Parts: C-alpha cells; sequence; structure tokens
C-alpha cells in the first residue's frame, strides 16, 4: 500500500522478497531446551548444526 | 524430482466432508482456515496508518507534501515519475529529487511512523 | 448503582426500556457531548447515565425533549445556509 | 415516493418455486465444462466450475491474466479476459446456472412424502410417476376419443392406439411429458369443476379427498407459482467459495463434494447434448437422459435412492440438501478451571490477569492510545505484548464497571449465564462467589466455566441490568430465593447458635456490640447459656418508617453477635433465636420482602461472611468417633434374624404360603431396618449430660455428623443410617430384592459378598442418572420448541374469569395440605369474605396480603385467580393474568419472555428425577405434558341421561350404553373388558364416570372443561414433583399448557371451511371481528382441543421457525410450494437470521416496526 | 483460554485457531435459552452477529472498540447468506423482500 | 389388504416405532435404500390422518432399467450384418447421387477449387 510504500522508503526499504514462518515457543509456556533434532530429506544440503 | 512433482497431481484428492476426530462431529473442511481475509487488528493498524501519514503530510510544505505524495503515490491512485511532476513543477530531476530527500530528512524525529513500522 | 440498578427500574418501570433508556445516555456520553449531570467519581458512563436516572434527572421524555431543542437549535440557528441552498434550484 | 432498489432492511422473507428464468436473473454466466483447476498453473479454468469470469477472481483486485492490477480498473472488466475485478468476496457471492437439454424432475417435488408433482397431478408417484418418466410406459396428455386424459400405455397400446386414431391425441413419455402434463392441467378451470362435483350427494364416504385436494389446488393456484417450475429445465449453480478446492499443506488439495455431483451432471448434460446432434439410437439417448436425472437428482439430494458414491471414498456425497437438514463460536470468549473465592462480594469474579489481558485486547488499545503511552494502534499492540507494567494499570481502569458474564456447560435454566464485576486475580484459574455457586449447580471437582466479554454499550447495560447476581436473588422456577447459603456458612451459623447449658456460661447481661468483646476476650464461652441482653428491634406498621422496641431477651452470646448482620427491619432476634437450617434461607427472603434488594444482598454478603469465619473458629471435623454405632445394633440383628429363621422353618413344614414368603420376611427385614436407624438417631441425637449448677441433665448430642445433618451442609437421615447403622434392603439386577440385608456399615467392615451386592447398586445408580440427565433436556428440548414465543404483551387486559385455587388436599385419606399456591397472583374479582367486602377485584395478592389470608381464618380456602390458562388476550400474556415471580418482586415486566423461562424451570429439576396405578417420575411428566391416551382409558357420560343397556353384545358387540334424556340419544361403546359402576336406569350428569379408571385429558378438555384438563395436568405433574420433593410454582406448568391448548376445531358454518382445525388466535379475532361486522351468522362456533407438546410445536406460522427443529426437507419443499412469507415475529426464526429479538431489550423496537408496518 | 479476534474458517467465517491463538468459546442453545430469558436482545444480537460470523460487523464494531465509541453497527450473517445460496441452489427460491 | 391390513393393525403404534418389523412383511425385492424414507415418513409427524394418505399413494434402477430394454436382442449375424452394411451404402449412395444431381453443388465445388488454388 502506498502509506506503507512511503513508511518504508522513510525508514529503509530492504523490502524482501521473502516472508517468515520460524517455529516459535506458544506465548505463555516456557522451559529449556533439552534435546533438538533434524530429519533431513534424502538428497537436500544438510545442515552445518545437522 | 519430475516424478516428485507427478506424485503431486495424484489422487481427485481428499475431499472436505471427511471425519477426522470423529468428535460431534468433526469435518476436515471445518478445521481450514481462511488467510484471504485480513486480521481485524491489521485493519485498525492499516486505517490508523492513512491517519498517520495523512497528518504527517500536514506539517509540510506544499511543494513537498504534494512532491512526496505524487511520487510514492499516495491519496491520487496512479503515481507519477521525477519527469511527470519535474514538468508540471518547473524545474525538473535533481531538483524535486532534492525536496523529495528533503521530506525524509523531515521525517527522523516523529515516532508515530516509527513505531507504525515495525 | 453498581449494584442494582433497582432504584432505577422504580423512577421508569420495566428494566428493559430501563436499558433502553439508560443506553441511550450513556451513548451521549461515551460519543459527543458528554457532561455528566451527578459528579463522575471514577465511574464508567455505563453506570453514570444508570446514577442519573436513580437521581430522578434524565428520562425518556426528558431526552425527547432535549432532543427536539437540539434540533431546533442546530436547524433554527443555521437556517441562512440553507435558504440559501433552497434559492439554488429556484 | 419511494421505491429504493438496494440493499436495505428488510420486513419479510418469501419462498416460492424458481422460473427458468428466474435462475437466469442470478445466472452471472454459464458453466460448460467440468474442468476446476489448472494441472500445472493451479488457475481457475474458462468456463469451468470454478472460473473467472463468471464468478469472482481470485486475488481481490487484480483481473485473471494481469492486464489490470490495482484500484485504478475497479469497475472495468478486462479486455483480454472479461474479468469484472472487484473483490474476491464476489466469488462468495456470484450464481451461475447450467441449462440442461431435457427437462429433469427436481427430486424434492417429486419424491418427498407426498408427491407434490404426483397430488397435484392427481397419480401415483412410485407407480405410475417412476415408469412414465424413467421411459418405460408412455403416457396420455389429453384425448378426445377412446382415452382418457392421464391414463398409462406401453410401446404396444401405444402405436395400436396410435393406428386407430392418432395425430390427434398426441402424447409423449419422460420428463418433457410431465411438463406438458403441468402446463395443460388448469388449475382454475378445475378449482371451479372439483368444487361442483366433489359437493354432489356424498356423504362422509368422499368428503375427505374432496376437502383435502380442493384446499391444495386452491393454495397452489392462489400461490403463484406455475406447475410449469415443478420440473426444472435450468439448473443453478452454487458459488464456488461456498464449495471450494483449497490446497492443504504441501500440495494435497482439499474439495467439496458438491464439485464431484456438478462436475458429472454437466459431463452427462453435455454427452446428451452431444447426443441430441449425432446419430440419436432411442435406447442410448433415452439412457443418457436417465442419467442426467440421476445425476442432477444425486446433486440437489442424495437420500434417498441408493447413493451415488465414487471420489474414493466408501461414504456418500454431501448433496445440497444434507448441508442444510438436521455450535455458534465467538470471538471474545474463554474459559477455565473455577475456584471458590470467599474475599469476593455477590456482585464480583475473581478474573485471571492474563486472561483478562487477551480478553480486553481491544480496550486496552483504544484507552492507550486515548489517554497517550502508545503513540499509535501498533505502538498498544507492541505495548501489551511485552507487558509493561502500566498496561495492568491501564486494565485496572478498563475493567472498572465493565461487566464480564460466566456461563456453565449444563445450562438448565437463565441463572446459567451470570454477570459479575471483573476483578484481576494473580492466577490462572476463575474464582467464583460461593453463594451464586448452587444456581451453576458447579461444584469444584474440577468442573470450568467459560467467560463472555458484553461488547456493546446496551450489551454491558443488559448485563448490568438483567444477567448481574445481584439482580437474581430469588429463583424463577419458584418464589425462594436461590443464593441461599449452603454447606459451609450455614454450618457456621448453625453453630453460632445451638444452646448449650453453662459452661462459662452464666447470664451476665449487656448491650450487643459489646458482647463482640466479651467473646474475644474469653472468659464466656459462645454457645451459653441462655444469656440476657438488650436488644434494640425495629418494626414499622401502616405509615411504614421506623420504630424502636428495646427489650431484655435471652438468647446466646453466637445470637447477640450475630444480631449485628441483621439489617434495620425485621422482627429481629427471633429469626435468631432459631439456629441454621431451613431458616436460614428462610430469614434471607423475608428480609429480601420486607426491606428490598439491596438490604438483601448486603444482608447475604455478611451472612456469608459470618458463618465461614465462625465455621472456620468451631473447627468441626470428622474423626472415626464421630459416628457412633447402637449397642443394640447385634441385638435387633439377631432378634430379626430369629423371627426370619421361624418363618423359614413354617416354610418347611408348610402352613404360611411358601409362595410371598419372601415379601414378608422382607417386611421382617425392613422392620429391623428401621429398629437400627430409630435407635442409632435416638441415641446419636440427644446424647451427652453435661453438669449444669448441680449436674444431671440432657440436650443434644455436639457429634460434628449430627450438626453436619441438622443444618443441610449434605448430610442426610439416609446416609447417615447407612455409616453407623446399616445399609438396608439392596438391589438386584433382577430388580427384586435379596433376603440378607448389609448387616454391616461403612463405620465397620464390609464383607466381599456384601460389597459385591452393593455394586449394583451403584452401578445402576450411576447408569441411570446418565440417563435421565441427557432424558431431562430431551424433554426441555421440546417444551422449549413448544413455548418459546409467547411474551406477556398489551400490557393488562379485562376477563375476570380464572381457575379456582384451592390448597391441593390429600387430606381426604392422608392428610397433607400446601396454601402458598396462591401468592403474587391478581386476583379475578372480590373473592368474597364470612361477611362483606375484603379483597378488591384486579389485587395482586401479596406476601402481606396472603398473610392476610390467614385473618380470615381456615374458611376460606377458595379464590378465583386470573391465569394464564385463560385471559382473553390474542398473541400474548396479559401481565396481571401471569403474576410476577421472578428473581424481582414486582409483577412480571410487559415484553418479557415467559416461554423459555417457564419450560427451563420445568426441565431444570429434570436430572433428580427417578424414572419408575403410578407411573411416576419424568416418564410420567413426560405422558401428561404429551397427552397421551392410557393404557386402559375410562369413560365419562357426554350428555346427561337415563343409563340403559343398547342391545345386549349386538354388533359386533360388546356392551352399550346409552344415556338419553329430554332430546336425542347416543351410543357409547363397551368392550366386554373391564366392568361398569352404573346400573340400569340410573341417571347420570354431564360427564360422569362409568368406568372408575384412569381418565384421559382429551375427554376432559372436550367434555369436563377446560378449567378441569388444566387444574388436573397441572395437579397431576405436581404430584410426581411432590414425591421427589421439588419445588416449582404451577404458573409455568400453565403457561406450556396454554399453547398446549392453541388450536380447536370449528363445527357449524363461517367464513372459515369447517371441517379445518385452526388455532383460536385467528378464530377468536375474526369471530370478534363478524359479530359486528356484516352478520353472526357468517361465522361458526370453535371447540378447544388438546394436543400434546410435539403436536402443537409442528405448527408454526414461520417456515424457518419450523426448519429449524422439524425435517427441514419437508417444510421448506411445502413451504415452497405455496408462496409463503416469513414475516416475521417469532424469536427461533428472527434468531437464525441474526437480529433483535422480539423479546425484553427488544419488543419496543418490533412493536415500533410491526407499527411501521401497515402503510404498505 | 481466551481469545479477542484470530483466524476464521473459510467455509464459514467462525473463529478458529491453534496455529497462534485459541478458537472461540461456544455458545448454543442451552445458552441462547437463558439470553432468550433474560431479554438480553442486544446481547444475543451481537452473539450472533458481529461478535462470530459477520464478515465486516466484525471489523467495523472493532474499530468503533478500539475508537471507544461501541455501539454495534450489525448485518447478516453469513451463517445464513450461505443459506440463502444453498436453497437457492436448488429449484426452490427464497427472496428477502423489502415491506 | 395384506400390507394395508398388517400396517395398520400392527402399528398402533408400535410403541417404539419398531421400524424392523414389517419391512420384512413387504414383498418384491428387498434391501433396497429407496423404500426406506417412505415409512419414516408416514409412523409419525401427522398422525392419523398420515396413516390414511399412506395406502392411498400405496395403491427403480438406471443399470437394471437399461438391461431391460437392451434385452431386445435382434442379434445379426455375418448375413444380417452384410445386409445392414448394404442398405447403408444403398442410401449413401443415393444421397451422393442426389448431390450429383445438384447442379450448383458441382460449380461450388469448382469456384471453391479456384479458391483453394489461389490459396
Ligand atoms: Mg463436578
Ligand atoms: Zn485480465
Ligand atoms: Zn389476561
Amino acid at each position: 500500500t502506498p502509506e506503507e510504500k512511503l513508511l518504508r522508503a522513510i525508514f529503509g526499504e530492504k523490502a524482501s522478497d521473502v516472508k517468515d514462518s520460524s517455529l516459535r515457543v506458544p506465548n505463555g509456556v516456557s522451559g529449556t531446551v533439552i534435546d533438538v533434532q533434524v530429519f533431513t530429506r534424502d538428497g537436500v544440503e544438510k545442515d552445518k548444526r545437522a | 524430482d519430475k516424478i516428485r512433482k507427478v506424485l503431486k497431481i495424484a489422487k481427485e484428492p481428499i475431499s472436505m466432508e471427511t471425519p477426522i476426530g470423529d468428535d460431534e462431529d468433526s469435518h476436515l473442511g471445518d478445521f481450514i482456515e481462511d488467510t484471504t481475509l485480513e486480521l481485524p487488528l491489521d485493519s485498525a493498524t492499516t486505517e490508523s496508518l492513512r491517519a498517520a501519514t495523512h497528518d504527517v503530510l500536514a506539517g509540510l510544505t506544499a511543494r513537498e507534501a504534494k512532491v512526496l505524495r505524487m511520487r510514492f503515490g499516495i491519496d491520487m491512485n496512479t503515481d507519477y515519475t521525477l519527469e511527470e511532476v519535474g514538468k508540471q513543477f518547473d524545474v525538473t530531476r535533481e531538483r524535486i529529487r532534492q525536496i523529495e530527500a528533503k521530506a525524509l530528512r523531515k521525517l527522523r524525529h516523529p515516532s508515530r511512523s516509527e513505531v507504525l513500522r515495525s | 448503582a453498581r449494584v442494582t440498578v433497582q432504584d432505577a427500574v422504580e423512577k421508569i418501570g420495566n428494566r428493559f426500556d430501563l436499558v433502553l433508556v439508560a443506553a441511550r445516555r450513556a451513548r451521549q456520553m461515551q460519543v459527543g457531548g458528554k457532561d455528566p449531570l451527578v459528579p463522575e467519581e471514577n465511574d464508567k458512563t455505563t453506570v453514570i447515565a444508570l446514577r442519573e436516572i436513580e437521581e430522578g434527572l434524565i428520562n425518556n421524555q426528558i431526552l425527547d425533549v432535549r432532543e427536539r431543542q437540539e434540533q431546533q437549535e442546530q436547524e433554527a440557528a443555521e437556517l441562512q445556509a440553507v435558504t440559501a441552498i433552497a434559492e439554488g434550484r429556484r | 415516493l419511494k421505491a429504493q432498489t438496494k440493499t436495505e432492511e428488510f420486513d419479510a422473507i418469501k419462498i416460492a418455486l424458481a422460473s427458468p428464468d428466474m435462475i437466469r436473473s442470478w445466472s452471472f454466466g454459464e458453466v460448460k465444462k467440468p474442468e476446476t483447476i489448472n494441472y500445472r498453473t493451479f488457475k481457475p479454468e474458462r468456463d469451468g466450475l470454478f472460473c473467472a469470469r463468471i464468478f469472482g477472481p481470485v486475488k481481490d483486485y487484480e483481473c485473471l491474466c494481469g492486464k489490470y492490477k490495482r484500484l485504478k480498473h475497479r469497475g472495468v472488466i478486462c479486455e483480454k479476459c472479461g474479468v469484472e475485478v472487484t473483490q474476491t468476496k464476489v466469488r462468495r457471492e456470484r450464481m451461475g446456472h447450467i441449462e440442461l437439454a431435457s427437462p429433469t424432475a427436481h427430486i424434492w417435488f417429486l419424491k418427498s412424502l407426498p408427491s407434490r408433482i404426483g397430488l397435484l397431478l392427481d397419480m401415483p408417484l412410485r407407480d405410475i410417476e417412476r415408469v412414465l418418466y424413467f421411459e418405460s410406459y408412455v403416457v396420455i396428455e389429453g384425448g378426445m376419443t377412446n382415452l382418457e386424459r392421464q391414463q398409462i400405455l406401453t410401446e404396444e397400446q401405444y402405436l395400436d392406439a396410435l393406428e386407430e386414431f392418432g395425430d390427434e391425441f398426441d402424447a409423449k413419455m419422460g420428463a418433457e411429458a410431465i411438463q406438458a402434463l403441468l402446463k395443460s392441467m388448469d388449475l382454475e378451470q378445475e378449482c371451479e369443476q372439483l368444487r361442483e362435483e366433489l359437493n354432489e350427494t356424498n356423504s362422509e364416504t368422499k368428503r375427505k379427498k374432496l376437502t383435502k385436494r380442493i384446499k391444495l389446488l386452491e393454495a397452489f393456484v392462489q400461490s403463484g407459482n406455475k406447475p410449469e417450475w415443478m420440473i426444472l429445465t435450468v439448473l443453478p449453480v452454487l458459488p464456488p467459495d461456498l464449495r471450494p478446492l483449497v490446497p492443504l499443506d504441501g500440495g494435497r488439495f482439499a474439495t467439496s463434494d458438491l464439485n464431484d455431483l456438478y462436475r458429472r451432471v454437466i459431463n452427462r448434460n453435455n454427452r446428451l447434448k452431444r447426443l441430441l446432434d449425432l446419430a440419436a439410437p432411442d435406447i442410448i439417448v433415452r439412457n443418457e437422459k436417465r442419467m442426467l436425472q440421476e445425476a442432477v437428482d444425486a446433486l440437489l439430494d442424495n437420500g434417498r435412492r441408493g447413493r451415488a458414491i465414487t471420489g474414493s471414498n466408501k461414504r456418500p456425497l454431501k448433496s445440497l440438501a444434507d448441508m442444510i437438514k438436521g455450535g455458534k463460536r465467538v470471538d471474545y470468549s474463554g474459559r477455565s478451571v473455577i475456584t471458590v473465592g470467599p474475599y469476593l462480594r455477590l456482585h464480583q469474579c475473581g478474573l485471571p490477569k492474563k486472561m483478562a489481558l487477551e480478553l480486553f485486547k481491544p480496550f486496552i488499545y483504544g484507552k492507550l492510545e486515548l489517554r497517550g503511552l502508545a503513540t499509535t494502534i501498533k505502538a498498544a499492540k507492541k505495548m501489551v505484548e511485552r507487558e509493561e507494567a502500566v498496561v495492568w494499570d491501564i486494565l485496572d481502569e478498563v475493567i472498572r464497571e465493565h461487566p464480564v458474564l460466566l456461563n456453565r456447560a449444563p445450562t438448565l435454566h437463565r441463572l446459567g449465564i451470570q454477570a459479575f464485576e471483573p476483578v484481576l486475580i494473580e492466577g490462572k484459574a476463575i474464582q467464583l462467589h460461593p453463594l451464586v455457586c448452587a444456581a451453576y449447580n458447579a461444584d469444584f471437582d474440577g468442573d470450568q466455566m467459560a467467560v463472555h466479554v458484553p461488547l456493546t454499550l446496551e450489551a454491558q447495560l443488559e448485563a448490568r441490568a438483567l444477567m448481574m447476581s445481584t439482580n437474581n436473588i430469588l429463583s424463577p422456577a419458584n418464589g425462594e430465593p436461590i443464593i441461599v447459603p449452603s454447606q459451609d456458612v450455614v454450618l457456621g451459623l448453625y453453630y453460632m447458635t445451638r444452646d448449650c447449658v453453662n459452661a462459662k456460661g452464666e447470664g451476665m447481661v449487656l448491650t450487643g456490640p459489646k458482647e463482640a468483646e466479651r467473646l474475644y476476650r474469653s472468659g464466656l464461652a459462645s454457645l451459653h447459656a441462655r444469656v440476657k441482653v438488650r436488644i434494640t428491634e425495629y418494626e414499622k406498621d401502616a405509615n411504614g418508617e421506623l420504630v424502636a422496641k428495646t427489650s431484655l431477651k435471652d438468647t446466646t452470646v453466637g445470637r447477640a453477635i450475630l444480631w449485628m448482620i441483621v439489617p434495620k427491619g425485621l422482627p429481629y432476634s427471633i429469626v435468631n433465636q432459631a439456629l441454621g437450617k431451613k431458616a436460614i434461607s428462610k430469614m434471607l427472603n423475608t428480609c429480601y420482602r420486607i426491606l428490598g434488594l439491596k438490604p438483601t444482598v448486603i444482608f447475604a454478603d455478611q451472612i456469608m461472611y459470618t458463618g465461614f469465619a465462625y465455621a472456620a473458629r468451631s473447627g468441626a471435623s470428622v474423626g472415626i468417633d464421630d459416628m457412633v454405632i447402637p449397642e443394640k445394633k447385634h441385638e435387633i440383628i439377631s432378634e430379626a434374624e430369629a423371627e426370619v429363621a421361624e418363618i423359614q422353618e413354617q416354610f418347611q413344614s408348610g402352613l404360611v404360603t411358601a409362595g410371598e414368603r419372601y415379601n414378608k420376611v422382607i417386611d421382617i427385614w425392613a422392620a429391623a431396618n428401621d429398629r437400627v436407624s430409630k435407635a442409632m438417631m435416638d441415641n446419636l441425637q440427644t446424647e451427652t449430660v453435661i453438669n449444669r449448677d448441680g449436674q444431671e441433665e440432657k440436650q443434644v448430642s455436639f457429634n460434628s455428623i449430627y450438626m453436619m445433618a441438622d443444618s443441610g451442609a449434605r448430610g442426610s437421615a439416609a446416609q447417615i443410617r447407612q455409616l453407623a447403622g446399616m445399609r438396608g434392603l439392596m438391589a438386584k439386577p433382577d430388580g427384586s430384592i435379596i433376603e440378607t440385608p448389609i448387616t454391616a456399615n461403612f463405620r465397620e467392615g464390609l464383607n466381599v459378598l456384601q460389597y459385591f451386592i452393593s455394586t449394583h447398586g451403584a452401578r445402576k445408580g450411576l447408569a441411570d442418572t446418565a440417563l435421565k440427565t441427557a432424558n431431562s433436556g430431551y424433554l426441555t428440548r421440546r417444551l422449549v420448541d413448544v413455548a418459546q414465543d409467547l411474551v406477556v404483551t398489551e400490557d393488562d387486559c379485562g376477563t375476570h374469569e380464572g381457575i379456582m385455587m384451592t390448597p391441593v388436599i390429600e387430606g381426604g385419606d392422608v392428610k397433607e395440605p400446601l396454601r402458598d399456591r396462591v401468592l403474587g397472583r391478581v386476583t379475578a374479582e372480590d373473592v368474597l369474605k364470612p361477611g362483606t367486602a375484603d379483597i378488591l377485584v384486579p389485587r395482586n395478592t401479596l406476601l402481606h396480603e396472603q398473610w392476610c389470608d390467614l385473618l380470615e381464618e381456615n374458611s376460606v380456602d377458595a379464590v378465583k385467580v386470573r391465569s394464564v390458562v385463560s385471559c382473553d388476550t390474542d398473541f400474548g400474556v396479559c401481565a396481571h393474568c401471569y403474576g410476577r415471580d421472578l428473581a424481582r418482586g414486582h409483577i412480571i415486566n410487559k415484553g418479557e419472555a415467559i416461554g423459555v423461562i417457564a419450560a427451563q424451570s420445568i426441565g431444570e429439576p429434570g436430572t433428580q428425577l427417578t424414572m419408575r396405578d403410578i407411573t411416576g417420575g419424568l416418564p410420567r411428566v413426560a405422558d401428561l405434558f404429551e397427552a397421551r391416551r392410557p393404557k386402559e382409558p375410562a369413560i365419562l357420560a357426554e350428555i346427561s341421561g337415563i343409563v340403559s343397556f343398547g342391545k345386549e353384545t349386538k354388533g359386533k358387540r360388546r356392551l352399550v350404553i346409552t344415556p338419553v334424556d329430554g332430546s336425542d340419544p347416543y351410543e357409547e361403546m363397551i368392550p366386554k373388558w373391564r366392568q361398569l359402576n352404573v346400573f340400569e336406569g340410573e341417571r347420570v350428569e354431564r360427564g360422569d364416570v362409568i368406568s372408575d379408571g384412569p381418565e384421559a385429558p382429551h375427554d376432559i378438555l372436550r367434555l369436563r372443561g377446560v378449567h378441569a384438563v388444566t387444574r388436573y395436568i397441572v395437579n397431576e405433574v405436581q404430584d410426581v414433583y411432590r414425591l421427589q420433593g421439588v419445588k416449582i410454582n404451577d404458573k409455568h406448568i400453565e403457561v406450556i399448557v396454554r399453547q398446549m391448548l392453541r388450536k380447536a376445531t370449528i363445527v357449524n358454518a363461517g367464513s372459515s371451511d369447517f371441517l379445518e382445525g385452526e388455532q383460536v388466535e385467528y378464530s377468536r379475532v375474526k369471530i370478534a371481528n363478524r359479530e359486528l361486522e356484516a352478520n353472526g351468522k357468517v361465522g361458526a362456533t370453535y371447540s378447544r382441543d388438546l394436543l400434546g407438546i410435539t403436536k402443537a410445536s409442528l405448527a408454526t406460522e414461520s417456515f424457518i421457525s419450523a426448519a429449524s427443529f422439524q425435517e427441514t426437507t419437508r417444510v421448506l419443499t411445502e413451504a415452497a410450494v405455496a408462496g409463503k412469507r416469513d414475516e416475521l415475529r417469532g424469536l427461533k426464526e428472527n434468531v437464525i437470521v441474526g437480529r433483535l429479538i422480539p423479546a425484553g431489550t427488544g419488543y419496543a423496537y418490533h412493536q415500533d416496526r410491526m407499527r411501521r408496518r401497515a402503510a404498505g | 483460554h481466551a481469545r479477542s479476534t484470530g483466524s476464521y474458517s473459510l467455509v464459514t467465517q467462525q473463529p478458529l485457531g491453534g496455529k497462534a491463538q485459541f478458537g472461540g468459546q461456544r455458545f448454543g442453545e442451552m445458552e441462547v435459552w437463558a439470553l432468550e430469558a433474560y431479554g438480553a436482545a442486544y446481547t444475543l444480537q451481537e452473539m450472533l452477529t458481529v461478535k462470530s460470523d459477520d464478515v465486516n460487523g466484525r471489523t467495523k464494531m472493532y474499530k468503533n472498540i478500539v475508537d471507544g465509541n461501541h455501539q454495534m453497527e450489525p448485518g447478516m450473517p453469513e451463517s445464513f447468506n450461505v443459506l440463502l445460496k444453498e436453497i437457492r441452489s436448488l429449484g426452490i427460491n427464497i427472496e428477502l423482500e423489502d415491506e | 389388504q395384506s400390507q394395508l391390513k398388517l400396517l395398520v393393525t400392527r402399528g398402533k403404534e408400535q410403541g417404539y416405532l419398531t421400524y424392523a418389523e414389517v419391512n420384512d412383511h413387504l414383498p418384491e425385492d428387498i434391501v433396497d435404500s429407496d423404500q426406506i424414507e417412505d415409512i419414516i415418513q408416514m409412523i409419525n409427524d401427522m398422525g392419523i390422518q398420515v396413516m390414511e394418505e399412506a395406502p392411498d399413494a400405496d395403491d427403480t434402477d438406471p443399470v437394471r432399467m437399461y438391461m431391460r430394454e437392451m434385452g431386445t436382442v435382434e442379434l445379426l449375424t455375418r448375413e444380417g450384418e452384410i445386409d445392414i452394411a448394404k442398405r447403408i451404402e444403398d442410401g449413401i449412395n443415393q444421397v451422393q447421387c442426389s448431390v450429383a444431381e445438384y447442379p450448383e453443388a458441382i460449380t461450388y465445388l469448382l469456384e471453391q477449387y479456384d479458391r483453394v488454388e489461389a490459396e
């Protein structure tokens, strides 16, 4: 929207063609991470942490 | 990968009227959320955004409010470029870009649009 | 009147009509010309109207009449523009 | 000069058949391809079920191709693809159509109980109408020779008759044949000739079908619909959004079954269109036509005939009808586990901090941006998302006087949802006032309640002036208080009485409040002695005000300090002199009736505080030595087993009837059970010895358990009797009783055998509870469905007649009086006085003026009182004729909602009703309301005459009684089975008993009278509540019986057509407007008719209201046939449309709009 | 659980979540009995329209809340508009005429 | 007679609407999903008179009804087939000859050929 285009124009665009969908701990609960795990697809660039 | 994309075309597929949790009574198509709609919160922020900008361009001069408004195309539908604005204001290109930047210089203290950013 | 609200129904029967008129007045306060009659004392517009009804002022006929005077004030005092428009299309 | 062509306010909705052109009016294009979405681009095809040009664009304002994007062209269609670029919700509202080749029969108007297309045409449904349109047996369409007009022919008969004549009686077969049939049919001329023929010399051997069809044809012709529309040639299409195919998670789309249906019908229709252009083999084309019929019928409504499958699912496809034939989630809501909150008032509830924070989100935003703090709306969001201290204070401002209404799961009555003022609590559980903890029937086993936030201004005032707990002091069912103190507090005030002799007692006198100082400073006890003090009483009379009365009464410490809580008025002291039991509620009641709301409310909070505090001070517990067993237990048990031993020995040596010795030995153990029970209670009751002055005396045990029992607080005789006494006769799965009762008790050990015996009782107890709990609501639904449309209107009408109220007396042979059934009742007219004057005409019997009905002695036990049963009102209920019984003390406010509150109050205590010449229980209540004839109905004398036998068994027959006198005879039919009660020659009155058995409500209403039948129903339905011990006012029973007698039957000659059974609504309003219109001879006399709840609820004006509960496929269809319209006064139908309810806060709106709809 | 405003189903614009918030509480027949008993016409009105499945209503009234105006400005629920289209989808025609 | 008397005399009123009873006391091929709704519609609701509307109305399948008309075999042999095919060719020939009689069909073909060669 024009107003939003102007707004980012006043504070810097960086209008990346990407969105956001990161896994976040649900509001309310809170605790300690005890174990991470990653099941990669058979034919995909494995991660550093993976 | 061609086979991978091939398997993404198989099946009817599933119908919404499929029972799932077997509640009283569940339906697959009842869990499908709408996404084309915007949050009432989002719509409210958008309206307040219009008011915010409409009130920010008030603390400007005509030969600066109109410049920013017409350049980035707001409250006038079709947006114009440096030439189409430079012709209607005699001085062409660089001059109008100078003012266009000066208005942005003006917006470095107010917090309204700042918090509206996020 | 933050606990009945019973004293108001005595001044105007039918708790439903009470709700209507009280909501009417509370509407006048929340948006538009405020101006309560009974002192606020940090009470919502919901109850303020009820306090008034209990007090004896602000009823149904009262609001209607004051609305009539309101119309006679907005209309009669600014008729110069309306008449000037009346000569618009002959 | 109005005539606006926009979407403004509507006063009514109309339902009728749809012409093909009517379908075209909705058509924003024509579906022509079975294609839905693209296999690769995932883009809407050209003319498929999901077109963009026809329906609506995918994205909001950008077209299909992409020539136009932004709001520049919102009114102009695209050049490359005619796609109107507006909204995406357009895709949700746009219709569209399919135009079939050969005509198709509508499955509803075809096969839906009565064949609408058949009965309108006078032709068999699944017999002839099937074989003639399924391409099998050709039918005729009017012939002037040899052949009639609607006969059925075979192919052989067809060619034969065609050869005989032909070219002058042409008559096709199939769909278009039935079309030409309905089209050729002349509704007008037939409506005349049918009236002519079906009236000429015919008794009751024909009149049935005659009146039926003629009324049906007259209805259809006057409806406006042309029978052509019955079978459609143009089938409309449902909007795509109402049947979308949305991509789920990682591919795997999700579509509606209607897409499959429409796709099939489109395919079959297209093949048919193609076959009607290529080679046309009769078998091939006719088969494809039948297949088109299959597809269309399957799309409209599966039902019904095999069910079209496909879609891989072994389950059928959800057709259109199945999506509208047979729970409203809401925003600004939440729920949590409830917890007791003693420190609260009666108008307050504990609302969790984080919970209330999320609930009043938009309010917090607005108030934040209003004050300052947050520069903008998003700033407020970020400010509350980051809970920043100050926000909490702002929250403390927004919830101030903003009521929040709480609700429990099982909502039986109005007090299921009550409003409170939100009080922020550091916690995650919702706290509740322990006083209104009974109205919800809520316990803290782990029960959880929901909260709702009244958003609208008038919604907040509705919650404060109606649903607020402080306004719900009294129960809507019975005038008695509902927020009455329960277990804990009552045990407290019971301990604050209980006069114990001596023990730090003595009569040291003082003056009220000072006694408190005495109590805290020890020295004196608390339950002594008695002791005397100066009580300053207050009373009023005649001119009201207050009159002091200082005196010296002998109370106790507890009564003295407790007296401080008692309000200004009241008789004082004497209300405290008693104890804590049931008068604990009585005191609250009287306080309300002589003081008012506020004084009663604050009094309730004070007595709650007092009860809890002093109960805590008491510290009553339950040790193992609290439940003392009788010493005579083993004695009585041995004696009982001795007696039964002798009886068994007698049975061994014949003598006594061994066939029923089981019963008498049960009487032995039953007697023994009462012996142990009486011994235990007489022991545990008094006991004690104390030592007053010179010692030796007796009071009543301070044995904790007894204190709980003698003060409500969940502790009954039976339970205690099982604790220390013995568990009596135990039930056996057969239904019989075991002849070896549980001798032991819970204080003692329990043998494996008798426990394995008691497990049956527990099992059937829980099971039966699970049944009657759902069965209660099952009855409530019927009650509401039948009663939720009548509301007290037209202020207060005239009329004086009404059931003569009298104390329900079983005292004829058992002695049991109840004379409180008259209070808050409006008097008929000056009901006399053993002398003169007294009672006025319309004077409502006050709570103090019913106590005046005791100053007229026990002589006056009969008063005529206006009731809802009578009342010469039209479509409502006279305010006077009703009463006043509410949480409010005054009469019902004009425009309440009597129906629902009545139904609720009746079906609320259903949870505590035990299902079974005495049925008894909830089933008995159901049968009484349904007005079902008994299994052995008695008989009555219709007209007073002389009883004589009418030919001893000469039929047929079976005896015959003929009471003839004055003029004309009657021949009743007695079926030999069951005897008699009146010999020959004897005379009878109008409605005398001649069978001495169960009475039929139909006969009573039809012959005895309406007052009698209503008196019967109320006094018979109450008798099943007497046994269960559930108090419920007769008003509500009379309320449901009111519209239970809604319709009647006219028998004479008037503007109304005789045989038609119509409601006394239209009847009375039309007979009142005929005596003084043209002539009283243009109208007949009616006759009240008794019909059950279901039968009554079945009939209703609105078709939408009916489409709610009863079978939608039927009601919607028949209401479609005759151009019907709802307009639009009912509650239910005005609820699903989502508008103001014609009652309560509404009513005024409806009245204004109702009178407004008089101009045209 | 608590919900001010969240997501809605595609089929019927009724509150539902589990992805970020919690699907709103269900009213029902048992409750509309009570509200009718009280006479809470406006409470039931909102609870049946804007507060639940009124597309434009919820937004209009939400804005009126943040502006501190309350009121309502209700409208025909889609849980009845859909009923109109579904019935109209058949050979049967229903129209809501003015006066 | 049979259906009417049995249905009426039995259902008085069968108390709990005993459906699994008279549906076996009916003729024809059973286990259908068609006759079902015609019994759950009469018993209750419009009682008494509905039981009189039932008999007066009482006084099926696509494929099964398709095999029916297909039942008319009229099968052929090599002689039959060749015969029919011969009639086809005969009819076609007479039509084409009738077209040959039409001179404007020839001249039009000529004109359109010159159009073909004119590209
Ligand atoms: Mg529980
Ligand atoms: Zn386009
Ligand atoms: Zn009356």
